[PDB]
């Protein structure tokens, strides 16, 4: 029916398969210098009890080609994430896109402004190449630091980029412009918690704020931070401690379908 | 029964109202009373013990009487009477023993103890003193049919529970919001726990509840009701509704607003009130309803900003206590209470001599399970073994 | 109200016994009761009226006494006889009605009507044949404290209460398992669900419970327990608990295996069964728990076969029953059933004269929702105007 | 709003009791028979006038049922399907729908390295891209081959060759080594979980054939598989646009995006 959550549930006081992905980067797979490496890890995990075939490797080039369209492909996802001491912003994008669940429509730029409706809304946009131009509007719907329809006077907040996590002031409609055929953009609103996926700071200084709001920019046990020099510590790093990760995370919160955001067509 | 009762007293009253000098007028009556007792007891073959490990026991009696015309007491007469006197002393507590560890399905307002059940024949009721304390008093009340009671200072009447209402929860455990309580004997203190501090509820408030049924009706009761709960406000660390781990809660305090107290008696409101603690009075009643509300506030402070949020984190969970407890309390049904040594002694006779155990009663008389399911015919055996248990308390520990 | 029953059987004896050509002897015991009540009955003024839409009546009686040198009854006698009889009848009638049209929370034990609370005093106490019906003898012997006992045949200690429970589910309901339960009267009829056969059960097996508890205690109890559920058992459309949608059910029965009837009291199995259909006898018991599970056949043939299907798109649904009736009962307290006029005389009493009803008693003695809060005062009022309704059935031809 | 744990829930059964989105999958060919623009202003306002409103109405084109199988999206609320059928390609169809007609969690899996076992009847093998051509090889209990060798890629028994989807499933219970390229197309270890009801399908031409699931002794012909014929599109169209409340009747909000299923598996 509805699975009922409108009937409480009273224990007491008195009473008492299984998948695992591993994302990484490129030049890891460069570093090693060698070609059968999964072969040997899953031997390991075997060893601290996973059966074989539940160790799976997925690749992506670099921070810039994974953000579009981020993938799930296991109830337990462990991404290992490059530091940049230039690149940060993007970085934190990442993490707030895949650490949290998202729920959007899609958007035709062509006939209708947008609003949101509270704090926790925002603007996926993906792509190879993304530009975002905006400008917002006044009580009389006129074009403001803009003249609405002149585009080179539209305000250019994200040239050509990848991965946009766009907020906006609520209660205030805007008029937008899209280059569609490279780009998607995408209006939602952030459900809640994920606890599927967790992403390891290989190097890095704790620079990570999920949040929008600035007052806040805490971390929950799911960011774990590690030096490095040589990519095998570290794949060692993790595999001699999975136990403590597990713990974290929480298998339940999978969900069906491989993409990040849920999508209304 | 109530043959029981004036053996006891009337033992008491010889070992006690006589002393050594007295003017006869003041024991005459009592002088009498005993001589007749005795002239009663005598001439009845009695066999006390045998169940459990208690011994068969055989029992005749033959003594001479009590001077009957005295000017002042002299230390013969004490010293002629206390050796029966404490004999007497001896078979009255044997009597109470082997009646006190009985069991009856369907009875329990007649005699079931052999040597009890042949004193209750017509033959002895000559022998009544006086029925003045209250277990007795109840007792011949109830026989002739009129509104009775006993008077409770911290009445037993919860049964012990720590059971907690889940109003929302998801398996990650990072927004619940729901109810704790705990009970026992007099008291019951609850707290309501959100994680998100209103601030996704309608009207930035939101709501508590708790209902508690009790097992009897009480009435004309004190209730000592403090806005603060104590017993939930601290870090904690419970096992889940069903049970495959555990979950952590750190609350913090506020104070209610707007809370409602409600004593009803048979689905008809009899007491309510409406934010005023301290102490207040119970007429008629058997159910208590909380009903309270906790607000997000309507202005903050630096602290009060950083611990309440909007956002998804949350690390400081809030809560709302309330205490409730029963002080004193009048009642028709009988109840185990913390004023005297009843429930204690009937315990200490069970265990005293391996007693076959029976559906009459929760093995072990242990309270808990027996006011859970309070059931009239155990309560008449209760009853029962209440009185002659406090009997015994009139004459030896 | 025992001077009413006293009353009441004097006049049915007057009725039945006094008639032409009877010898003298036969009614002596008759003739000395019914003269001995106008020694008591001529002065004295009652009134009724003044409650619900019962008439102010006034009664005076001034008849005077029956012949008793004449041998053989005649015509003439037996005629001025009825003539007061029936006097006699009507005023006994009323008095009867006013004590059904009250209720109290002050103790229903006592009487209630101003005739007859005045005719309770010393000056009436000489009003008694004798107690020869249960009901009045049950009365006397509960004001005393003794042995107390109604027989019942088909009593309703049931609530009425039609409803079913949830454990497997979704919204499209193609994946259902639960169990459809109803309490009607005296009948239970129980019947677990299952929408996959087992299919993801260890081993094949599917647990079933059910708990009703009991209003009132019995003993003594015959019951006669049925291995299906001849209720639930046609293709069938169910709302929801939330009743936005609507789901189907085609059942198809197996047979119920481990099926398990305990009988609990206070939390001991007092009563055991494993697989007894057929009458059974439970002694004493307030708590009844029907325990089973569905067992996945482990040999198939064909059309079985095409019915439970390993795969998802399931067709029929598989379903356990069991069925229970209570036959007759030995109880502590009265109910309503099916060989007593007393509830209908109640009802039609108070119906005739539009009675507004009062804090006890629920409106217009709907059955179900006054047992719903069977309350020690309930119990006490009930009783009391089932006793009138009794006086009241012996009378009205 | 505990969203953690299946409690009971209940309700009487003898008292009283009692926008968004629709869109519209079509094959290219009735397109190009129209030779037209205003068909989709026109059936959208068929539809503003049948009861739903505008900025509600979507249409996506597949230029073959072959190309539509290449990991297709069915995210829209009530989404209607319109296949043209084809007296050559049956395992198309079936799978098209068995894919689309419900929702499966599935793992991927690098065939480069790990064997295999597939648990139940509801986890299969799904190969999916442009072309798949997937090569098997069961292996004894002692890592030695049957009917083939694990070393060599034509030793293997074929089951499929560039095709654009296949559901696979082997033997439950014994291991296996497969060879295919992942370049072409990828594979991954799927399992249904249920049946989709947010979607439906309508057969054009032809007859049932379609099998929603694997099994040979089930192949039912559930209300969520309808049929019509057709001499010009436009009768399809109007049919379909006529009778939508039925379709829709027919369908219910997908269980897996409610938010009844925060955390049991999410759309």
């Amino acid at each position: 029916q509805n699975y009922g959550i409108n009937l409480p549930i009273t224990g007491s006081m008195d009473i008492a398969t299984s998948t695992l992905c591993l994302y990484y980067p490129t030049e890891a797979a460069t570093e090693i210098n060698d070609n059968s490496w999964k072969d040997t890890l899953s031997q390991l995990f075997l060893t601290k009890g996973w059966p074989t075939g539940s160790v799976y490797f997925k690749e992506y080039t670099n921070i810039a080609s994974f953000s579009v369209d981020p993938q799930l492909y296991c109830d337990y996802n462990v991404v290992l994430m490059k530091y940049d001491a230039t690149l940060q912003l993007d970085m934190s994008e990442l993490a707030d896109l895949i650490l949290n669940e998202w729920l959007c429509n899609p958007m035709d730029i062509t006939l209708y402004y947008y609003q949101q409706t509270d704090e926790a809304n925002k603007w996926i946009s993906m792509g190879s190449s993304c530009t975002i131009k905006v400008c917002p509007l006044n009580t009389q719907t006129l074009g403001i630091g803009c003249l609405t329809t002149d585009a080179t006077t539209f305000e250019e907040v994200a040239t050509a980029e990848k991965l946009v996590i766009t907020d906006v002031v609520d209660g205030v409609n805007h008029k937008l412009d899209v280059t569609t055929a490279t780009c998607t953009i995408r209006n939602c609103k952030k459900l809640g918690p994920r606890e599927n996926v967790a992403v390891i700071q290989v190097g890095g200084s704790d620079i990570l704020d999920i949040t929008a709001d600035p007052t806040t920019a805490p971390q929950t046990e799911r960011m774990m931070r590690i030096n490095w020099k040589k990519w095998w510590q570290v794949f060692y790093t993790v595999v001699d401690y999975v136990d403590q990760i597990i713990q974290v995370m929480s298998k339940r919160s999978r969900s069906l379908n491989s993409a990040a955001f849920y999508y209304r067509v | 029964m109530d043959v029981l009762y004036s053996l006891s007293k009337t033992l008491k009253d010889a070992r006690d109202k006589i002393v050594e000098g007295t003017l006869y007028s003041n024991v005459s009556d009592l002088i009498q009373q005993f001589n007749q007792m005795i002239i009663t007891m005598n001439g009845n073959e009695f066999q006390t013990g045998g169940i459990g490990n208690l011994p068969i026991r055989n029992w005749n009696f033959n003594f001479g009487l009590l001077g009957t015309t005295l000017l002042n007491l002299d230390a013969n007469y004490v010293e002629t009477a206390r050796n029966t006197i404490d004999y007497f002393v001896d078979f009255v507590d044997n009597v109470c023993m082997d009646e006190m560890v009985r069991e009856s399905q369907r009875n329990g307002i007649a005699p079931q103890s052999d040597s009890l059940r042949k004193l209750s024949a017509i033959k002895f009721k000559r022998i009544n003193f006086d029925n003045s304390s209250e277990y007795i008093e109840n007792w011949n009340l109830q026989n002739r049919r009129q509104r009775t009671g006993f008077t409770f200072h911290k009445p037993n009447i919860f049964p012990y529970s720590a059971s907690f209402t889940l109003n929302r929860s998801q398996p990650a455990h990072d927004n619940l919001m729901g109810t704790m309580w705990l009970n026992a004997g007099s008291e019951i203190q609850v707290a309501g726990f959100d994680y998100s501090c209103a601030i996704n509820a309608p009207a930035n408030i939101q709501q508590f509840e708790h209902i508690v049924p009790l097992r009897r009706v009480l009435t004309t009761a004190t209730i000592t009701l403090l806005p603060d709960a104590e017993r939930f406000s601290f870090p904690r660390v419970i096992n889940s509704a069903d049970g495959a781990t555990t979950w952590f809660f750190n609350p913090v305090i506020l104070r209610p607003n707007n809370v409602e107290v409600e004593f009803l008696l048979n689905g008809q409101i009899i007491n309510t009130y409406q934010a005023r603690f301290g102490t207040i009075v119970a007429r008629n009643f058997d159910t208590i309803r909380l009903s309270f509300q906790l607000m997000r506030p309507p202005n903050m402070t630096p602290a009060v900003a950083v611990l309440f949020p909007n956002a998804q984190p949350f690390e400081h969970h809030a809560t709302v206590g309330l205490t409730l407890r029963i002080e004193s309390a009048v009642c028709e049904s009988v109840l185990a209470d913390a004023s005297e040594t009843l429930l204690a002694n009937v315990t200490s006779v069970r265990q005293e001599y391996a007693i076959p155990v029976g559906p009459v009663f929760p093995p072990g008389m242990n309270w808990t399970d027996l006011i859970t399911n309070y059931s009239p015919s155990r309560e008449d055996n209760l009853q029962r073994v209440f009185t002659v248990a406090s009997i015994r308390s009139m004459l030896i520990k």
